[PDB]
């Protein structure tokens, strides 16, 4: 037995959303749906004959029709943007089986600009032959992020590393950029900027050695 | 008219007070049942659960075979 | 309700147990499954056990490699996968079903257990305090080139919680990770309170504390 979902499904804020689970030797009361937000265990939302666990919002309903499970959200929300899974049991083998998941997207959307911050080197790390600088891009939408570091005044690219953006609980993305370096080059050039562009603006932060 | 109030009030007041406590006893036994009726429900639901649990248990064993 | 063993690192071909303690409730009434998730991938179901008989059944992919057991005395389920290979690196979840009789769904989950199957080498973090000075103010910790995932950061032994943003890890070219964790606070509480940075990297058995102030 195997389950089949649309790999993603996108929707306008406040609409009916429908993920379909399909195949093959049927369930029905065995079928379950789960919502997983990034960095979290799945939370059962629907089970059996259209049943919500406790404290689950009514916008969620379970539909069924022969081969097919369909989770259905009425009037979707930003918080409903998550990855959804269907699951059921093979009646012969009793094996559990999950669908491949479905990224429900409500991409748009109410935009917020990257709040950037920069910590100086750890003074205790200076002691320890090193002095990395810590830049914290966060709270932005979309996940669009592209950064330029800078020493004193001259363009910089090499020597650093950066993280890809990742969705927060607040659905707004985040990032981190560091510059490991020698505990002498930092107390040689003065302040350090951080040119974080979000496809229009460019946000800095500057610390004094 | 009167004279026969002597023979009636002191008669069908006692038997009509032999009701005003032979009912005031039942109202215990009714809820002496709901006491039990509810434990029973509680008991069945416990078995029902063990049953589903054992069915699966059998499906799993049966699956281990053939 | 369900809480699992901590994250591990395993050499290829070796093995690993993972435990899950089911708190408060009758252990004989439970049914449990293990479900693993590879980074950025779907959930995949591995096996089930019914504690009160200890009858298990497993997915064919893992049959031979996986055993699941339970211990009623301690209310614990275990999964153990042997002959480990890279593709087994995953987060492993423990899930309870038959919450009620008609409910074939996984009503309760573990916090997850990250298991990492690389050949060498376990490395400890370099925990650093950060430099601080009704408005805004923010301090934090730095964890430098360690290996592998994950790494834990909590503040004041579990006290300080509100407005705290822990950040994801960069994996370096070196093959080591680093991450970052800061606390947002108003100007009106700086150099008075206490501020501990508690870091746990369980795989290296590293548990560290760290203080911070202007």
């Amino acid at each position: 037995i195997e389950l089949t979902q649309p790999p993603s499904v996108s929707v306008v804020p406040g609409q009916t959303a429908r993920i379909s689970c399909s195949g093959d030797n049927i369930p029905y009361e065995y079928a379950s749906w789960y919502q997983q937000k990034p960095g979290q265990a799945p939370v059962l939302v629907i089970y059996g004959d259209n049943n919500r666990p406790s404290g689950i919002p009514e916008r969620f309903s379970g539909s069924n029709s022969g081969n097919t499970a369909t989770l259905t959200i009425s009037g979707t929300q930003a918080e409903d943007e998550a990855d959804y899974y269907c699951a059921s049991w093979d009646s012969m083998t009793v094996d559990g089986v999950f669908g491949g998941g479905t990224k429900l997207t409500v991409l748009g959307q109410p935009k917020a600009a990257p709040s950037v911050t920069l910590f100086p080197p750890s003074s205790e790390e200076l002691q320890a032959n090193k002095a990395t600088l810590v830049c914290l891009i966060s709270d932005f939408y979309p996940g669009a992020v592209t950064v330029a570091w800078k020493a004193d005044s001259s363009p910089v690219k090499a020597g650093v590393e950066t993280t890809t953006p990742s969705k927060q609980s607040n659905n707004k993305y985040a990032a981190s950029s560091y510059l490991s370096l020698t505990p002498e080059q930092w107390k040689s050039h003065r302040s350090y900027s951080c040119q974080v562009t979000h496809e229009g603006s460019t946000v800095e932060k500057t610390v004094a050695p | 008219c009167c004279g026969g109030i002597k023979k009636e009030i002191e008669a069908i007041k006692k038997e009509q007070e032999a009701i005003k406590k032979k009912i005031e006893a039942i109202e215990k036994e009714l809820s002496g049942i709901v006491q039990q009726q509810n434990n029973l429900l509680r008991a069945i639901e416990a078995q029902q659960h063990l049953l589903q649990l054992t069915v699966w248990g059998i499906k799993q064993l049966q699956a281990r075979i053939l | 309700q369900l809480v699992q063993s901590g994250a591990e690192v395993k050499k290829p071909g070796s093995s690993v147990k993972v435990s899950c303690k089911a708190s408060g409730g009758t252990f004989n009434s439970y049914a449990f499954s293990w479900v693993r998730q590879a980074p950025g991938q779907g959930l995949e179901w591995m096996g089930s056990i019914i504690p009160i008989f200890g009858t298990t059944n497993y997915a064919q992919k893992f049959q031979g490699r996986v055993t699941i057991t339970a211990d009623e005395s301690t209310s614990t389920a275990y999964m153990e996968l042997s002959s480990l290979r890279s593709e087994d690196t995953a987060v492993y979840y423990c899930a309870r079903y038959f919450d009620t009789y008609n409910n074939y769904g996984f009503a309760n989950w573990g916090q997850g257990t990250l298991v990492t199957v690389s050949s060498a080498s376990t490395k400890g973090p370099s925990v650093f305090p950060l430099a601080p000075s009704g408005g805004t103010a923010a301090l934090g910790c730095l964890v430098k080139d360690y290996f592998p995932e994950p790494v834990t950061v909590s503040w004041n032994s579990g006290a300080l919680t509100s407005g705290v943003h822990t950040f994801p890890a960069v994996l370096q070219s070196s093959g080591l990770y680093s991450l970052s964790s800061v606390v947002t606070v108003p100007s009106s509480s700086l150099g008075t309170q206490t501020y501990i940075c508690n870091v746990n990297h369980k795989p290296s058995n590293t548990k560290v504390d760290k203080k911070v102030e202007p």
